[PDB]
């Protein structure tokens, strides 16, 4: 009877997917998630969800590596981002199983765009209320940092922020990203970043980067590293 | 909120009620049916110079026998005439015949109501005119979104349709000629448009008796008609 | 087409008055005597019976798929039968879609009906699905073993045509390692089906 | 009001609205006419004229070598129960190889739109049919309703203006068993009043069914 | 049709059958989780419905292997969906991999079942939070997963009907260098704040996972003891 | 194997050997050919034992089956085991290789059941199966009496299975005997010790 | 599976969905497609790209084929799906044809997976409209069909797609010749897209396919003298 | 209801299922059938309120064949009372393909219950406007299904229109100590008394499972009963 | 907000499966009450018989149902929920016999009923089946008497004793006030018919209660006849 139904799948009058939308402001009410990508690689810093002093941060709750060239970071619900994580980890590891190659990062941005944009677009069901900062390495296109939302739509971005105060944090990044930074570099601009639109407990992070010989690496810093990198700030 | 399924209170599918008012948004199509064949002519509706009228089809092609034009949807149009031709080349490969000019169109008006919910989402929102040579014998039939395929002598379906009937009630016989046929269905169509009929705007069509074929009109043949045309 | 449990030939014959069906009430198991007293034949109308020669499992399975069309049919038709037309028409359908799926029914279905116009109706279904109507029909050895007894007397006298059945399942008896016990004798008339008693046929033992 | 949104909603009253709706989709539909005799069975539908340049569509068709149906509310609706119906026709003859009955079709047809009414996101078929057919059950006519349920009449009208043809048959209703196939024609054509536009199909205990339109059906106009 | 979500995002971005289900957790019964040094805990208020329930019947307290043991605050009976699928899960990865599903791995499948339903169509979320004790390399680890299929880890957690006072009384009084006597002490004694009337060691459940890494429910005789000790 | 069920006035004696063979190995020299479906309902079980084991087990399984719906538990249990048996072995007519003889009590008195490897399931009141029977076929035909009782028709039982088992290598060890009344099943195993005689009565 | 009537007939007989399809399509970025007798060049406008956007290899334009181009104007995710459905159309005509897929295949094929959509239960319309674009052959005329959300799809001698479509349709029909050279091409589009964008050089990408040829980007450098010698 | 009637698996805040209910106020709407157990057989009345005089007089049943023993009168939504006789039907059929034998009017009952059942338990089913009376010699059983599902045996069941007056009326006869054949006048006695005046032609379908019919439904012969009413 | 919540079993704004409440008062409508008392040596349920006419064949107007021949279902509700759960029950009992072998615990049966009730109560298109279940019977493998009570939200508990019904509030009062471990399977089945007879307020009379008395003698469930149950009657009576 679809009495209930909120069609999710449904354009509004507007032609905006409300479902999308909402999905967008959930995001937009997450903790921040800032990208900057550097020379050879790609530092991505978020905000964990549960914090506290009785909370143990035994886990990345927003950061996950879908493969040993690609992280990400989740701004929004982590349990649908969790779903999508471990699609993606699937879709990575498929496509090292048929070509023996790492899966470009914009192809397993695109996978997990289609089941994000597939819930948006079929079946009636919620979509996906994560948007995912993609970092990631592939010989195609070197270093690359993708934001991508509920809706689908992702872009590359040299530097990016989603969540609360991600507007900030866009700005921040716009007056103080560079060109050719190096890890350091990157690492303290998103920790200024992080610090200006927001503590080490709550943050987490996570280095991609490519060295020459050893290839592409995903480092999610733990608690130590993230304490160590915010008293350097 | 009520399904696409619901019956009005007056019994009518009102889903398919709106499919016939979206067959009313359409353009204007006439077919002209006479002893020595059939005629379609319909709207072009030419939105910009620079849209190819060449593709902005209404009349198609389902066999070398029989033929469409559409009211309304172009899309679902396109789908109704997807389904025809395969109908038509299907009832050619199982029976070495051409299909029917009643068969292919009951067959696209069996997928008419098809739509349902809770198949197709909605009715089609297009009404066929479906002309062709069975046997030597020129049929025409309407189709609209009901599903309701009824053979006709003289009908219009789209913007002008009941401006068209109208106009057809005391300008249409069933002795005309070809030459008659082409003059009536073109005339029927300049009156009930909001525009100049020339050989871009207007597409004609023809299920010849003659030829036993549905011929889409060339440019030249447009041209011929409109000039024949006394106003 | 596996016959393991098998029931004997039957001798389908029309008379004036009907069709005289005959066949032991053996079921052999290979060449075993296994069940006695078994009928080969199963009333599924008033007027219709069903015999099969071969696998009887396959005939009561098809017999029991007889009799849930038969009740279906009865269901939509407040209680009346299928004629032994309808019947036979599909035991035939049965039967071949059977062989058609590769898991044909070893038996020979023998339909002796009469239908609702009154006329005689014997028919048979081989295992394949190939079906034909007849006046007389033998199934197993009562087809092979037969001569025209049948064939000089069908649609005669009740007394001739039961005799000419009753010469060929001498000749079962005889010569057929698989039959066994006495004949019992059907008679599918307009009136009814009447089981008559069984009959020990036997063979001319002076040929010792 | 709220109540008629779904074929499967039950009124307070204990009512299937949207049936009752399909219901007048077939009332809304042409005039059509049965009429049932010993020995032969009639229906005759005043065809639906859209314009007067349009044939009239056909309602009375051919199903069965012994049955009839003439369709009266959504034709298309008629055209998918027909396909049915054929569907049930052929299944039956090669399971049996006999003509199935004209009661057995309409079971069939009742089923089908009782089941269009029993589920959702399935519509109640808004078309009924008059159905007459002569087997060995004799001849029978059956009004099947879009609710999913047929009535046996010996004569029957559905359609707009059913009412007089209603009385006119009733009025002569004792008079049908007796009477001939023409005097059954002329009857069905007497309770159908509009002569191009009515069609009439006649089948027979012997005889099959029949379709006879305007110059066939001159002899009995009357 | 069925499989249409009836977890939808509401103007405000957020997902109200999630909120239903977390506030369904939150009438669901006290349910405590501490993290010990050398262990963690979960206990939880088991107040039967009468005495005459039979307590072993239907435990809150609930062992999904060896080494991962789950306690729930919510509605009990898609608790126990939550815990078949759970033990399931870690029989399935036992046979895959010969070992018990890791404790973040049977929280990481928890999560997905939980949002699993927020997300397909026809169903609502599970009503009930879960606190998932297991081993780690690392240490012991306490996970609450919520209806919504987002899981984090605890060192002091409460779950159930006045837990917000329970999670401050933890806050005050847990401490990281507890050891397992000390967590099953703390977790008690939330339980108690919690609960009103006399709490007995027959209206608790508790489950431990000690050094040995193995998840273990103690006996109403053990909790009678800590509750005495 | 040797199957016996003899449906007697009082009752239904089923007797088997109790030798499951694997070529010339016994792997199972005290087999239950005799499997309790229900109470008073038993499945004297010839052929492959997993077949005729899964026969038993989906009989069991088709007669709760058919007491979801019902309250009458007691009613047509023993006709309807032996049309499921024959439904199952018609249908894994090709998998299955098994004869069942179901034989017992229900509302309807004492009834045995021959289903035939084939899948024809046949009313007897004397009904034999398994490559032991073959040998003690006419001894049964001269020595079944359809008035024997229940004691008279476990002895002939027990003396039948006993020649079955001598002269048949495939049959062998115990005679277990069920003799199912209206008040249940007992069960008896006549050990060879105790059968009332032995290969000795081979020539001799 | 979900089955809904997303799209369904409203009263006055409109596909309120498929309009809400061309909402979504509208508030997408302006493409242009123009046509010379041996280039076919699409215009698309990128998106206001801050410093930190990476702005390779997110342009809305795309190769079905290498025959076919394509480029979108509304939601980025409902074009990548049908784009990768146009491609694997592309293949599949290969495969099953030897020849390559007509322009008119592939955007009816597009066109149709949108008119699906406004036909299948569950399934929302494509807040997209493709400009699909390409050579049928070597002798074959480029062809610029657009496809709607509504699954309409219409041949163009120019045309354009998305916010501003109305602007820059009516640059097109005041600055389109009928047999314009290949710089001709590139200038009309270029200019239709300058009309609507805040920067020349930044705001707007090019990709032209010459005859016998695959999609090729502009170079900046030819793009701003192309741009240059607009202005 | 206050939005807890248009959802059929949907409960009322008291846990009344309005469709389930409305289901039989439908039932409640049609002509009154009632079953008898007698001590001859089981005879199953059907009054038939012909709306038209045009009806075929020997059409409409409200009483239909289930099996060779089984006879299935029908209350209520006419469409819903024959797609539960087909598949009650459907039900015995599949009865005998798994289990070899007949089903009976109990058995029969509990399974087409348990399609009553899923038309208000599982969604996207509509309850069925119906009451269906098993009626079986064999099984000496009179079951009436009603639109819920609850069936129940009885010694007289009578649904439909003044089914109160029916049943208050076949309180006062004992039918297990008179036969079917002096059971029907007493039957059409209670019809007669209780039927409507609205209805100037009516009929009695009467059929009877019985030791005349075996067991057998069969409609009652003309000669035993005259059915038709003017 | 859209009311979803209060029509289908999703979780209101309170987070209460309100469908789920509306078929506990579902089960109340049965207007019947059943007590069943466990002790070691027996399991007696007694569940109060009202049949609404004299032409009803009282015998087809049950509460027990036999699940397996060893668990007895004494199920409250709906009638046509009633009968969805007997055959539910029995088909699980006969799924668990043909995987597992061996006949279906009370528990397991119970917990399967459970996760109906859960499904029911989760999935938005099936209604939570209005039934109080009190399974019992002897489990062999403990060879003590089991007796669990799953409600419509698929609450299922062992039980030393339990009722459901209209007065399940005050047959669980009586039972948890005056429980014991009663030494006989005569005085378990003399407390549990006292007790229903008592919260029901009616002196009974054998017809007008099922008592079902399993007991390691009579460990098969059915239902007492109405000899012994009057039988039991007067032993309350004498008291």
């Amino acid at each position: 009877t679809y009495r209930y139904d909120a069609g999710t799948t449904t354009f509004s009058s507007d032609g905006r997917i409300l479902q999308v939308e909402y999905a967008i402001q959930s995001i937009n009410q997450a903790g921040t998630a800032i990208g900057v990508q550097f020379t050879n690689g790609v530092v991505l810093a978020a905000e964990k969800k549960n914090t506290g002093r009785l909370v143990d941060y035994l886990f990345p709750e927003k950061m996950a590596k879908i493969d040993g060239h690609i992280v990400t970071a989740v701004a929004g619900l982590t349990a649908d981002a969790n779903t999508l994580v471990d699609l993606m980890r699937t879709s990575a590891q498929k496509y090292l199983k048929t070509y023996d190659e790492q899966m470009p990062v914009e192809q397993l941005v695109r996978m997990v765009c289609d089941e994000k944009h597939s819930y948006t677009q079929y079946g009636g069901l919620r979509p996906y209320g994560v948007s995912f900062l993609i970092a990631g390495y592939d010989r195609h296109k070197g270093c690359q940092l993708y934001l991508t939302d509920p809706s689908g739509n992702f872009g590359g971005w040299k530097a990016t922020a989603i969540g609360e105060n991600n507007q900030t944090a866009q700005s921040i990044l716009k007056s103080q990203y560079k060109d050719n930074m190096t890890a350091t570099e990157a690492m303290d601009l998103t920790v200024k970043v992080l610090c200006k639109t927001l503590s080490a407990d709550k943050l987490e992070f996570a280095v991609l980067q490519f060295r020459e010989e050893y290839g592409p690496k995903v480092r999610i810093l733990t608690t130590s590293e993230v304490d160590t990198l915010m008293k350097r700030y | 909120d009520r399904n696409v399924n619901t019956f009005s209170p007056d019994g009518r599918l009102l889903q398919v009620e709106y499919a016939i008012e979206a067959v009313k948004l359409g353009s204007s199509a006439v077919a002209i049916l006479c002893p020595e064949g059939v005629i379609f002519a319909v709207e072009k509706r030419l939105s910009s110079q620079l849209l190819i009228a060449s593709s902005v089809e209404k009349v198609y092609a389902i066999d070398d026998h029989v033929g469409v034009v559409m009211a309304g949807l172009a899309a679902d149009g396109r789908t109704m005439v997807e389904h025809m031709r395969v109908e038509a080349q299907n009832h050619r490969f199982s029976f070495d015949e051409p299909i029917g000019i009643k068969a292919v169109t009951q067959s696209v008006c069996d997928l008419a109501l098809a739509f349902g919910e809770g198949q197709m989402s909605r009715p089609f929102g297009t009404a066929l005119l479906v002309a062709g040579i069975e046997n030597g014998k020129c049929h025409l039939f309407h189709t609209d979104p009901s599903g309701t395929y009824t053979e006709c002598r003289a009908r219009a379906i789209g913007g002008g349709s009941e401006g068209a009937e109208a106009l057809l009630r005391d300008l249409y016989k069933d002795g005309m000629t070809l030459h008659e046929a082409e003059d009536l269905a073109l005339s029927t169509l300049r009156q009930v448009i909001q525009e100049k009929l020339n050989e871009n705007n207007v597409e004609v069509a023809c299920a010849r008796v003659s030829t036993g074929k549905f011929e889409i009109y060339t440019s030249e043949q447009r041209q011929e008609i409109v000039a024949r045309l006394p106003p | 087409m596996q016959v393991i449990t098998a029931s004997g030939a039957i001798v389908a014959a029309k008379y004036d008055g009907g069709i005289l069906l005959a066949s032991d009430l053996s079921i052999t198991y290979g060449s075993m005597f296994r069940h006695n007293n078994v009928s080969h034949f199963v009333e599924v109308a008033p007027n219709i019976i069903i015999g099969a020669s071969g696998e009887f499992a396959d005939f009561q399975t098809l017999i029991e798929v007889i009799k849930s069309v038969i009740l279906q049919q009865q269901c939509k038709h407040n209680g009346e039968y299928l004629t032994a037309s309808e019947v036979h028409n599909y035991i035939k359908r049965y039967m071949y879609q059977c062989r058609s799926n590769m898991k044909p029914l070893s038996c020979k279905v023998i339909v002796a009906g009469i239908n609702p116009d009154g006329s005689k109706f014997l028919a048979c279904t081989d295992p394949y699905g190939a079906s034909w109507e007849s006046d007389h029909i033998g199934t197993g050895f009562g087809k092979y073993l037969q001569g025209l007894q049948i064939a000089d007397v069908v649609n005669g006298s009740f007394d001739d045509v039961k005799k000419g059945i009753t010469e060929v399942f001498r000749a079962v008896n005889a010569r057929n390692t698989t039959a066994n016990g006495k004949i019992e004798f059907i008679t599918v008339t307009p009136q009814g089906i009447n089981h008559l008693a069984p009959e020990q046929i036997d063979p001319n033992w002076e040929v010792v | 009001s709220k109540y008629d949104e779904n074929a499967t909603t039950f009124s307070p009253e204990g009512r299937i609205l949207q049936v009752e709706n399909a219901m007048k989709a077939v009332q809304q539909g042409m005039p059509t006419v049965g009429l049932k005799s010993k020995t032969h069975a009639v229906i005759a539908g005043v065809m639906h004229s859209p314009s007067e340049f349009s044939s009239h569509q056909p309602k009375i068709f051919k199903i069965d070598q012994h049955i009839g149906v003439a369709i009266s509310g959504l034709t298309a609706d008629g055209r998918g129960l027909c396909k049915f119906l054929r569907n049930e026709c052929l299944h039956h003859t090669f399971c049996f190889g006999t003509e199935i009955r004209v009661a057995d079709l309409a079971d069939t047809v009742a089923l089908q739109s009782q089941k269009k009414t029993s589920k959702v996101g399935k519509r109640p078929y808004g078309v009924g049919l008059l159905m007459i057919g002569a087997g060995v059950d004799g001849p029978r006519l059956f009004e099947t309703c879009p609710s999913g349920q047929h009535w046996e009449y010996n004569a029957q009208a559905i359609g707009r203006r059913a009412q007089a043809a209603k009385t006119y048959l009733e009025t002569n209703l004792n008079e049908f068993p007796d009477c001939t196939r023409d005097q059954l024609i002329r009857h069905a054509l007497r309770a159908l009043n509009d002569l191009e536009a009515i069609a009439l199909g006649v089948v027979g205990i012997d005889e099959p069914f029949t379709i006879l339109e305007g110059p066939e059906l001159q002899k009995y106009i009357d | 049709d069925s499989d249409f979500s009836l977890t939808t995002f509401s103007s405000g971005g957020k997902l109200n059958q999630i909120e239903s289900a977390l506030k369904a957790v939150s009438l669901g019964g006290q349910c405590v989780g501490v993290k010990a040094k050398n262990g963690a805990v979960i206990a939880c208020e088991s107040k039967p419905s009468s005495p005459l329930v039979e307590k072993v019947t239907n435990l809150k307290v609930q062992k999904i292997n060896d080494n991962v043991g789950i306690v729930y605050s919510g509605v009990n009976t898609d608790f126990h969906v939550i815990l078949k699928s759970l033990r399931k899960a870690s029989i399935k990865y036992s046979l895959r991999l010969g070992v018990e599903m890791p404790t973040r791995e049977v929280v990481k499948h928890a999560a997905h079942k939980m949002q699993y339903y927020t997300q397909i169509g026809g169903v609502r979320p599970f009503g009930v939070s879960l606190l998932i004790i297991g081993w780690e390399e690392l240490g012991p680890t306490l996970w609450q997963v919520d209806p919504s299929g987002t899981f984090w880890a605890w060192k002091a957690t409460a779950l159930g009907k006045r837990s917000d006072g329970s999670r401050t009384f933890l806050e005050r009084r847990y401490s990281e260098d507890q050891s397992v006597d000390d967590a099953i002490h703390t977790a008690i004694s939330t339980l108690k704040e919690g609960f009103d009337g006399q709490l007995t060691a027959e209206l608790i459940e508790i489950g431990v996972v000690d050094e040995t890494r193995k998840f273990r429910t103690l006996s109403t005789a053990e909790i009678r003891d800590f509750l005495t000790e | 194997t040797t199957l016996l069920a003899i449906q007697c006035t009082d009752g239904v004696v089923m007797a088997s050997d109790s030798r499951t063979s694997s070529g010339s190995f016994i792997p199972n020299r005290a087999t239950n050919k005799i499997t309790e479906i229900q109470p008073k309902i038993f499945a004297a079980r010839c052929g492959n034992a997993a077949d005729t084991q899964f026969l038993a087990r989906a009989v069991k399984n088709y007669l709760n089956a058919l007491n979801i719906t019902r309250e009458n538990t007691d009613d047509s249990t023993i006709l309807v085991a032996s049309n499921v048996i024959r439904s199952l072995i018609v249908r894994y007519r090709q998998y299955l290789s098994a004869g069942v003889i179901v034989g017992g009590w229900d509302s309807a008195g004492p009834q045995v059941y021959s289903i035939e490897v084939s899948g024809m399931a046949i009313k007897k009141k004397i009904a034999s199966n398994g490559s032991g029977s073959t040998y003690i076929q006419a001894y049964i035909d001269q020595n079944y009496r359809e008035d024997m009782t229940m004691e008279e028709a476990t002895k002939f039982a027990i003396a039948a299975v006993t020649g079955a088992i001598i002269r048949d290598g495939s049959s062998g060890g115990v005679v277990n005997i069920v003799q199912i009344n209206a008040d249940g099943a007992k069960r008896m195993t006549v050990r060879p010790a105790q059968q009332p005689f032995n290969y000795d009565i081979v020539k001799g | 599976d979900y089955t809904r009537s997303i799209t369904r007939f409203s009263p006055d007989g409109r596909l309120f969905q498929i309009d809400h399809a061309h909402a979504a399509v509208q508030r997408g970025t302006t493409v242009v497609a123009t046509r010379s007798k041996d280039m076919i060049v699409i215009a698309v406008e990128k998106t206001a790209v801050a410093k930190l956007q990476d702005p390779h290899t997110f342009s809305k334009i795309c190769s079905l084929d290498k025959h076919v181009m394509c480029a979108f104007a509304g939601l980025h995710a409902d074009a990548r799906r049908l784009i990768q459905s146009g491609q694997r159309q592309c293949q599949s005509h290969r495969l099953t044809y030897e020849d390559p897929i007509s322009i008119e295949n592939i955007a009816r094929y597009i066109a149709t997976l949108q008119l699906k959509n406004t036909q299948s239960g569950g399934a929302r319309p494509y807040g997209v409209s493709t400009l699909i674009c390409g050579f049928d052959d070597m002798t074959s005329q480029p062809h610029i069909y657009e496809t709607l959300p509504s699954g309409t799809y219409a041949e163009w001698k120019a045309r354009t797609i998305g916010r501003h479509d109305q602007t820059v349709m009516e640059y097109l029909e005041k600055h389109y010749k009928d047999d314009m050279t290949d710089e001709e091409a590139q200038k009309l589009a270029i200019g239709a897209l300058l009309e609507v964008v805040e920067n020349g050089s930044k705001n707007l990408e090019v990709a032209y396919m010459k005859r016998g040829g695959t999609m090729e980007i502009m170079a900046e450098e030819v793009l701003d003298a192309l741009i240059e010698s607009t202005k | 209801g206050s939005g807890y009637d248009f959802n059929p698996i949907t409960f009322s805040p008291d846990g009344r299922q309005f469709q389930v209910e409305y289901a039989t106020k439908a039932v409640e709407k049609d002509s009154l059938a009632l079953g008898v157990k007698c001590k001859d057989g089981i005879l199953l009345a059907a009054e038939k309120n012909l709306t038209s005089t045009l009806l075929t007089p020997g059409g409409n049943p409200r009483i239909f064949w289930i099996n060779d023993s089984i006879a299935c009168a029908t209350i209520g939504h006419r469409p819903d009372c024959y797609s539960i006789v087909e598949q009650s039907r459907n039900r015995a059929e599949t009865f005998t393909s798994n289990f070899g034998i007949k089903i009976t009017v109990p058995q029969l009952a509990s399974e087409v219950s348990q399609q009553f059942h899923l038309a208000h338990y599982y969604q996207a089913y509509r309850p069925f406007g119906c009451t269906v009376i098993f009626a079986s010699y064999k099984d000496d059983a009179l079951y009436a299904i009603e639109p819920s599902g609850a069936f129940y045996g009885y010694f007289a069941s009578c649904f439909g229109k003044n089914s109160n007056l029916a049943r208050a009326e076949l309180q006062k006869t004992e039918w297990k100590n008179i036969t079917v054949r002096e059971a029907v006048p007493e039957v059409a006695r209670i019809i007669k008394s209780l039927h409507e005046s609205q209805f100037k032609k009516w009929e009695i379908e009467m059929f009877w499972l019985c030791e005349e019919t075996n067991g057998r439904p069969q409609k009652v012969p003309e000669d035993v009963f005259q059915s038709r009413f003017v | 907000s859209s009311g979803a919540d209060r029509y289908l079993t999703v979780f209101s704004a309170e987070g209460r499966l309100w469908q789920v409440e509306y078929s506990f008062k579902a089960v109340k409508q049965a207007e019947v009450t059943a007590v069943a008392v466990k002790s070691k040596n027996a399991v007696c349920v007694a569940v109060q018989k009202k049949v609404s006419d004299k032409l009803i064949d009282p015998s087809t107007v049950t509460h027990m149902y036999r699940i397996t021949d060893n668990v007895g279902a004494c199920l409250v509700g709906l009638p046509s929920d009633v009968n969805f759960i007997v055959m539910l029950l029995r088909s699980f009992a006969n799924n668990f016999e043909y995987k597992q072998g061996f006949s279906i615990p009370v528990s397991i049966l119970a917990q399967m009923l459970s996760e109906r009730h859960q499904l029911e109560s989760q999935l938005v298109y099936v209604r939570p089946s209005a039934v109080s279940a009190i399974l019992f019977g002897l489990d062999g493998p403990s060879d003590s008497f089991a007796l669990y009570k799953i409600e419509p939200s698929g609450y299922s508990n062992g039980f030393r004793a339990v009722a459901c019904g209209v007065k399940e509030i005050e047959a669980m009062s009586a039972l948890e006030k005056k429980m014991e471990d009663f030494e006989t399977p005569e005085a378990t089945a003399e407390f549990t018919l006292s007790t229903l007879q008592t919260v029901c307020g009616v002196d009974f009379e054998a017809q007008d209660v099922e008592v079902s008395l399993l007991t390691r003698d009579n460990s098969k469930f059915s239902k007492l006849p109405n000899d012994k149950v009057n039988e039991i009657l007067h032993a309350v009576a004498e008291k």
